[PDB]
This record gives C-alpha cells, structure tokens and sequence, in this order.
C-alpha cells in the first residue's frame, strides 16, 4: 500500500510490527513461519521481522507490539508491504510543527 | 533463455535497399530480455565463413562497423519493440549470404537497477539467430516446379527449376523425420536451382506426400507421390 | 585488423579419437578468444568462451587451451554428432574477426549404398523436357562412381550430382545425379542403366529400368 | 579482501552496501538471492544484509546505496567480506585528527 502526501504539511504515520509469543500464534493469525514488514519512503526504510519468544505477561499479554513512526514530508511517499504482523495505520496526522516547546505534568485546572 | 529471430530478407536488385530486424524474446538471468545485452549482426556468404559487420550496445550506443560495410548499413534498437535492425543500402552481390543476429555475453546494463557498465565488451555470441537470406541478383525470381519421384523403398520429389534459395522441404507434416534427405540443391546450366528430396519407406505402404514452400514466391506445395 | 589462421584446414577422425584443433593470432590477444561449432545449414553455437571456459550445456569432452597467439580446442571422445565446421573468434580489437573454420570429418566402417534409379512423371516429359536420377542412399566413403548407360552406352557431358552432408548419427553420405536432356531426346532409346562402382559393394550393382 | 594500516596515522575507510528494489535486479547482478556484506577490525564489526522492497524514486532510482565508515587505527586490519551487493572500497584516506573544530556555512570569499 502506497500514500501520497499531498497535504502540503508533514503527515505523521504511525504503524505496529505483532510478535507472537509461540509459532502456533504465528501459523494461526498469518500463515507463514516467516513474515515480515517493510516501511520505506524517500528518506526513511526500515525492515521489521517478527521475533517469537516466550516472554513475562503484560496487561495479561505475552506477546508485544512494537509501535514505529515517521514525519512524511509534503510530496513524498510511503510505502508499506508485509508478509504478516503488521499493525496497519488507519488514520495519520497532518501537521505544521511550531518553534518548539515542551511537555508540563500537572494538575491545574486549564 | 534469450532467442533471436531474424527477419526480411530475401532477392534485391542491385543498388537496391533492404531492411533486417532482429526480434528479440524470452530472458536470461534476473528476467534480462535483449535490452540487457550488446548485440551484432554478422553475415555469411555461401560457401564461406562469417564476417563480423557491426555492433551496437544495449542503450543503442557504441555504434560500430566494419569497414566493407561503412556508410552503407545502419544499425540501430528499438528497445521497447526488443527488436535490432540493419539498414543495408546500396547492395552489392558480394552481400548476398544469410544475415546473423548473435547476443554478445556480458551484461551491459540493469535500467531498473540503474545501473550501467561502463565498458562495452563485445564478447563471445551465447545466442544467434536462425538466420535471414539475402540475395542480391538482379535476375528475376521464379517459382519452383515439383516432379514426384515414385517407387527397403525409396519415394521423392524433384522440385526441378526455381530461383533463388532457400525452399523448405517437409514429408506429410514431419511424419517422416527419420531417414529423410533433402540435398543440397545445384544450379542447373539454364541458371535456375534444382533439388531433390527423399525418404526411406520399407515393404509397408501406408500415402506420402511432400510440403514444399519457397518463400519469394508464396509457394506451397503439397504434391503426392503414389506408384 | 587481426587475421586468425586455423589448422588444420580439416580433420578425418574416428569416434573416440581425441582431436586437436589449432588457432594461432597475429598478434597477442590476452584470452579475448572464443571457439564455435557450425553444423551444416544450422546457426553456430558457442562451445568455449575466453580461451578456456566451457558454455553451459556444452559437452563435458570439449576443452580449449591457450594464451597470447596460441590457442586450442580439443574434442576429448570425438562422436558423429560433432561433425562440423569449428570456428575461433576474437574481439581483442575491432573489426571482430573469425578464422577460416576446421570441417570435422568422420571415419567409420565401410557402409553399403543402397541403389535406385528414378524416372520423369507424367508431368514432367509432358513439360517437355527430362531428368533421370539416380539416387545411392546412405555409404561411406564419400567418392562414389556414377555413370549413366543408355543401352549399355555411357553418358558424358550431361550430368550432375549433388552429396548431402555428412549424417550426426551414422555418419553416412547420400549422392543423387542428375541427368537433364530434352523430351525429344526422351523418346529414342528405351533402356537407361545407373551403373555405380562403390567400395561398399563387391561388385558394381546396375539398377535400370526399360522405357515405360 | 584485507588491509593492515600501515600508516602509523587513522586510515578512514568508506563503503556501501547496494539494496535493490526487486529480486531480480539482485539475480541479475550478483546471482544470489540471498547475500551479506561483512566489515569486520580490531574495534568495528557489522554485517550488512540487503532489504529489498519496493520504494520511491530519488535521482530516478528506486534502489538505495547504505553508505558506512570507520577510522581503522594505526597497526590494525580491516576485512571486507561479501557475497553480493558490496560496493567496495577504492580509495581511503590517512589523516590524524587535530585538537576538535567545526563547519562553517557561507559564502564569504577565502
């Protein structure tokens, strides 16, 4: 799956890469041993394997989900292809970065 | 792998034009079709031995030539056709021969890849053409005519006066392909060609035909041969 | 230019024979030099690429040697289906220049030719004109004595004969000849004879036919 | 391929790893499915495999050359090891670093 940025703006994509916990997980969502994801734009590639372990449960999973992303700029493409275990994006952000700020942690009222 | 096919030649006057392609099909490693490779024509006369004539790279450039045929034939590529071609002009009866198409070795460029060698190597031809016949005589062309040979056994087919080469010889569509001889043809003392085909045929008898076809002429003859 | 000499001009062996074939360069062409087999009325098809490499699909049995100006094929079990002309090639420099050629040519066992004589049609005499044939199939040696007697006379002046090539699988020859006189010439004498003198046969066999 | 620096100075060496856009622009050129580059000194060790995915174009090529480098130390070796896709050293340079500066962007005249 190709898009296009023709917003004139950054588009912020998010995507996720699934690691089962044991090959049985694995056979049963994708039907392959071996999958694996591709993201690859003009200045950005990056290949993801999925990595099947036996791991400590969280939030009572004991597979992951690795959350990756990237800043499209305007004009460009991005392309995604995978074999299996991707998280596909489903909505993105179109966006026009300010001079640069940062985070506050409280509890005042706005 | 990669086939090439000649075609377009035949019997031209003197002085005259005629214009050869080399169609191109199929591909070798990493799905190369023709426009991978450096291509050359190469001709041969009858009788004789084969003579290099030019050269052209596979992004159509690094033209070349020899010298017997400079100024005279052109080469050149249509790529998106996978097809070579070669402009003869001015032709002389010293050109008459079978015209080869041959691939040189090396691969020359990936475009999809970009990538390009620098170098054009012109090295061994892994591939050649089945061939093109060019006769260059300003006498007329005439059809064949075909005499059946009746009766191990022995039938035939005299195929007696035609000009010029090449005739194509077939008994019943390739049903007899083994023990056949078609011969070399000979030039008969009035200046047309003549030849004789056979086959051997034991005690049983069947039918038997010959296809005969002559290009130059659209003839096509499928003469019988009974006792 | 660049001339490249072959040797021999031809080579008779017998199968399994191993045959050298030679190319020498007028002048230093590194390993830049190719070897090609062409049968008969077929295309050539390359067997040794620079000097010493073996093309795919090529026989195990064929090697080729040499550097510099010296340059060699050798056909290890030499078989009937290599007969055959063997051209070296070179493109160290333009224009790319081939060698005469070396004709392979195959010794077997003595092989009988089987005889038949041929008449016109009812085509063809009604054309006016005729041609008798007479038609020896598949021997060896090559040389075959083909004289024509037309009520015991023989014919000289009025002949022609053409060889095939020689077989890729027995190694064979076949010879037709050609007589071509005029219709009006047809219709004088009756008895026509193809008397043949052939190693194969211990005595000159004479197919014949009468007139009709 | 190995080279001892002999120098008695850093020697900085450069390379690239070639990642087509098809499997057959990788059989065409290196007859291999499957290749890896291995750089590997005293102090530097990595293995590069190549990724290939479809991606957008850049100066008209969908292809993409990953391009790495080290200063291989006075004494030591550097190995090149590759089964396709390397694009090799040529030329490297023998340098010793002075006391630490930076990059200055104009256009004012030397």
């Amino acid at each position: 799956r190709s898009y296009v940025n023709n917003q004139e703006k950054e588009v912020l994509v998010l995507w996720g890469v699934h690691h089962p916990s044991n090959i049985e997980e694995q056979r049963a969502l994708y039907r392959k041993d071996n999958a694996y994801v591709s993201v690859v734009s003009s200045n950005y590639n990056r290949r993801f394997t999925p990595e099947i372990a036996k791991r400590p449960k969280v939030r009572d999973q004991s597979g992951r989900m690795n959350y990756y992303w990237t800043l499209l700029e305007p004009g460009d493409t991005i392309i995604f292809e995978a074999t299996g275990n991707l998280i596909a994006p489903w909505y993105a952000f179109a966006l026009s970065r300010g001079p640069g700020s940062g985070i506050i942690t409280s509890n005042a009222p706005l | 792998e990669v086939q090439l096919q000649e075609s377009g030649g035949g019997l031209v006057q003197p002085g005259e034009s005629l214009r050869l392609s080399c169609v191109g099909s199929g591909s070798s490693f990493g799905e190369s079709t023709l426009s991978y490779y450096a291509v050359s024509w190469v001709r041969q006369a009858p009788g004789k031995g084969l003579e290099w004539l030019s050269i052209i790279n596979a992004g159509g450039g690094d033209i070349d030539y020899a010298d017997s045929v400079e100024g005279r034939f052109t080469i050149s590529r249509d790529n998106s056709k996978e097809t070579l071609y070669l402009q003869m002009t001015n032709l002389r009866v010293e050109d008459t021969g079978v015209y080869y198409c041959a691939k040189h070795m090396s691969m020359q460029q990936v475009v999809s890849a970009g990538w390009e060698r620098a170098d054009l190597v012109g090295d061994a031809f892994d591939v050649w053409g089945q061939g093109t016949m060019v006769t260059v005589s300003s006498a007329s062309t005439k059809g064949p005519s075909v005499f059946p040979l009746a009766p191990t056994a022995a039938l035939g087919c005299l195929v007696k006066d035609y000009f010029p080469e090449p005739v194509t010889v077939s008994w019943n569509s390739g049903a007899l392909t083994s023990g056949v001889h078609t011969f070399p043809a000979v030039l008969q003392s009035s200046g047309l060609y003549s030849l004789s085909s056979v086959v051997t045929v034991p005690s049983s008898s069947l039918t038997y035909i010959c296809n005969v076809n002559h290009k130059p002429s659209n003839t096509k003859v499928d003469k019988r041969v009974e006792p | 230019d660049i001339q490249l000499t072959q040797s021999p001009s031809s080579l008779s062996a017998s199968v399994g024979d191993r045959v050298t074939l030679t190319c020498q360069a007028s002048q230093d062409i590194r390993k830049f030099l190719n070897w090609y087999q062409q049968k008969p009325g077929k295309g050539p098809k390359l067997l040794i690429y620079d000097a010493s490499n073996l093309q795919r699909g090529v026989p195990s049995r064929f090697s080729g040697g040499g550097s510099g100006t010296d340059f060699t094929l050798i056909i290890s079990s030499l078989q009937p289906e290599d007969v055959g002309t063997y051209y070296c090639q070179q493109y160290d420099g333009l224009p790319f220049t081939f060698g005469g050629g070396t004709k392979v040519v195959i010794k077997r066992t003595v092989a009988a030719p089987s005889v038949f004589i041929f008449p016109p049609s009812d085509e063809q005499l009604k054309s006016g004109t005729a041609s008798v044939v007479c038609l020896l199939n598949n021997f060896y040696p090559r040389e075959a004595k083909v004289q024509w007697k037309v009520d015991n006379a023989l014919q000289s002046g009025n002949s022609q004969e053409s060889v095939t090539e020689q077989d890729s699988k027995d190694s064979t020859y076949s010879l037709s000849s050609t007589l071509t006189l005029s219709k009006a010439d047809y219709e004088k004498h009756k008895v026509y004879a193809c008397e043949v003198t052939h190693q194969g046969l211990s005595s000159p066999v004479t197919k014949s036919f009468n007139r009709g």
